[PDB]
RNA sequence: AUCCUUAUGCACGGGAAAUACGCAUAUCAGUGAGGAUUCGUCCGAGAUUGUGUUUUUGCUGGUUGAA
């Protein structure tokens, strides 16, 4: 998106790209996004054409990895109801594939200890990001 | 944090004690960022209430300045001073944290900035 | 190729000769390898404290 | 003057078995108001 | 037979605290209580509710007054 060019400096659709076009994108994080580009995004052309090929090439592998991993949960959420049944009917077919999906298989979600399973699928724990709920519930996930 | 609540009968509202634990931590926050400020020169001159200025003392001030613009009492040429007076409404009320925390990433270390905002 | 094997030759040395740096590192290594990617820092602590 | 709820009482009155009067969840402290006196008192036990 | 580690039981001695310490025909709890976190993970044992005392329990000594 920051890459994009053309109407970027003043607004596209710059904060409008972000949350359709980087669809996760929710306000707060938004907001952060801009007080940053406003402080420490140096916004001078990338440094060699070259550079900016490069990056893209990466988001580009990088897009393709993480579509063919949704792939992969999708199906592992398909299986999961003869795979691990019991975790299902615990839970939920999605959230199961989810958990397993990250774990690797049943067996490492297994040798996986209780205490972590809370926090997996968790957001990156950000500093400046607030956290307290009227839950008390440190993990999400 | 709890909130007792005041007693000014004209118009209530808020005390929060906060754990005396932390309180110590925030107190020293306060001496310290307050201190460092003051020497950094991060609030400007207009800012109030100042160390120097008793709030009648303020006032004070405020009127010989007034009193001591050039030409303010003139009034041949069709000249209007004004005074607006208002009360930032809300200001502490919708402060914004992440926009908060931002600011104060510009003025204190960020690790102290998140803290802060935690604690609110 | 074998991994699990080089881990398990680690886990004995360890048992035999706890305090030897280089077991330690040899572990470490294999841990940067991305197998686990994860009980990595708790890992360095054992090995720091070891 | 108790005119707004003498409707809802017919109402109740017209609907309620004995079994279900016997079976009324004898209720709890939602705000856990023992608990509270027991810690303030604590507090300030004078 | 000598020396040492661990736990516990009895005790000499020394110290701190009692806003602390219990109790329960309770409810739940290493088949996870409650917590941490740099977010990767880590620690791992009480929590809930009820309730009894809690500026104190048991015993002594003195002066005094009372008269």
């Amino acid at each position: 998106i920051l890459e994009n060019e053309n109407y970027s400096k003043n607004e596209s659709d710059e904060l409008f790209f972000h949350l359709e076009n980087k669809a996760k994108l929710t306000r707060e994080q938004i907001l952060v996004l801009t007080m940053s580009m406003k402080t420490s995004f140096k916004n001078k052309e990338p440094l060699d054409i070259k550079t900016r090929t490069q990056i893209l090439e990466a988001n580009s592998i990088l897009e393709n990895l993480w579509k063919l991993q949704e792939d992969i949960g999708q199906y592992i959420a398909s299986k999961i109801s003869i795979i691990a049944p019991n975790v299902c009917f615990l839970v939920g077919p999605e959230i199961a594939a989810q958990l397993i999906a990250h774990a690797g298989g049943v067996l490492e979600f297994s040798r996986i200890p209780s205490c972590n399973i809370a926090s997996i699928g968790k957001n990156k724990h950000l500093s400046h990001e607030l956290h307290t709920l009227e839950s008390g519930v440190r993990q999400e996930g | 944090v709890d909130i007792t609540m005041m007693e000014n009968y004209q118009n209530i509202s808020p005390v929060y004690s906060v754990d005396p634990l932390e309180k110590i931590t925030d107190a020293y926050l306060d001496q310290y960022l307050w201190y460092e400020a003051d020497q950094r020169k991060l609030f400007p001159n207009w800012i109030k209430p100042s160390d120097s200025e008793i709030p009648p003392l303020l006032v004070y001030k405020w009127t010989q300045g007034i009193n001591n613009l050039s030409e303010i009492w003139d009034v041949s040429r069709g000249q209007s001073a004004v005074l607006l007076e208002t009360t930032l409404g809300e200001m502490a009320e919708k402060i914004d944290f992440t926009l908060l925390n931002r600011l104060l990433r510009l003025i204190v270390d960020p690790n102290i900035a998140d803290y802060i905002t935690a604690k609110n | 190729g074998n991994l699990d094997q080089a881990e398990l030759l680690v886990t004995q040395a360890l048992q035999k000769f706890p305090s030897n740096a280089l077991l330690w590192v040899e572990q470490i290594k294999l841990f940067k390898h991305g197998n686990k990617s994860s009980l990595k820092k708790t890992i360095f602590q054992d090995a720091l404290r070891r | 003057g108790n005119v707004d709820l003498n409707k809802l009482t017919e109402e109740r009155e017209k609907l309620l078995q004995s079994q279900i009067d016997e079976n009324l969840a004898q209720l709890t402290k939602n705000a856990s108001n023992p608990i509270q006196v027991n810690k303030p008192n604590a507090a300030t036990d004078a």
